[PDB]
């Protein structure tokens, strides 16, 4: 996906 | 009472401060500032490590801002990407001005000026650091200003700009009051803080040009930095 790493950090508790 | 936080504002302020104080620079990085070998290559790699940490810390600070996770998910990404450079420069200014010992700051500046980065972009960075330093902001003002930069309704690609504006306006009201509590003799203080956000926005262009210039031995950036800066 786009912005995969940022989305990983955003959705990681 | 035009200068006194209501109970809800004081709760909001504590909550932002808790989130702001939660993370700082890992000792691994501050240790490298002090004892790593000195070369343009080593210095550039420390600075990319610092930037990567800045992004990580900013995401965590932003996730804890009240209301942020109620926003549309694409707008959340749009805010994090849109604000990343301004928030990095604001954070790094505080770190340089207030969070490092003298000597750490001296060696970090020496490493910054000897990292293969052109003086075209280093000189405005240190000018801004001093310009921000002149305001002599408290930790509370720094934290609130940072949250105001992050929750900007004006970033590219925001779908629901009203929703962001609703989150940012209570922070501005709090900051207005903080300026009257902390610098009661300087009525222009809050306007001066917002005046510095104008200089802060010049670093979107400064950073974009820097990314186009040479990189010591043409070293690369971390995946996360490439992603947040659209490299």
């Amino acid at each position: 996906k786009e912005n995969a790493l940022l989305r990983y950090l955003l959705d990681k508790d | 009472s035009h200068m006194e936080l209501t109970p809800d504002q004081q709760t909001l302020l504590h909550f932002i401060m808790d989130s702001y104080n939660k993370q700082r620079m890992p000792q691994e990085i501050t240790n490298k500032i002090l004892k790593e070998e000195f070369s343009a290559e080593e210095n550039f790699l420390i600075l990319t490590e610092m930037a990567t940490n800045h992004v990580q810390v900013l995401v965590e600070f932003t996730k804890k801002l009240p209301g942020f996770q109620t926003l549309d998910h694409e707008d959340q990404i749009a805010l994090l990407k849109g604000s990343a450079v301004e928030a990095m420069f604001l954070r790094s200014a505080e770190i340089f001005n207030k969070k490092l010992p003298s000597g750490h700051s001296d060696l970090l500046e020496e490493r910054i000026r000897n990292s293969g980065i052109s003086d075209e972009y280093i000189t405005p960075m240190f000018s801004f650091y001093k310009s921000i330093g002149e305001l002599k902001m408290t930790q509370e003002e720094y934290a609130l200003l940072t949250a105001i930069v992050i929750l900007s309704p004006d970033r590219q690609y925001i779908k629901d700009r009203e929703a962001v504006e609703k989150l940012q306006e209570p922070l501005l009201d709090v900051l207005q009051k903080l300026c009257k509590i902390h610098q009661p003799e300087n009525p222009q203080h809050f306007a001066c803080l917002l005046g510095r956000l104008t200089e802060l926005r010049t670093f979107n262009h400064h950073h974009a040009e820097m990314l186009m210039s040479w990189r010591v031995n043409d070293h690369k950036f971390t995946p996360l930095l490439c992603e947040i800066w659209d490299v």
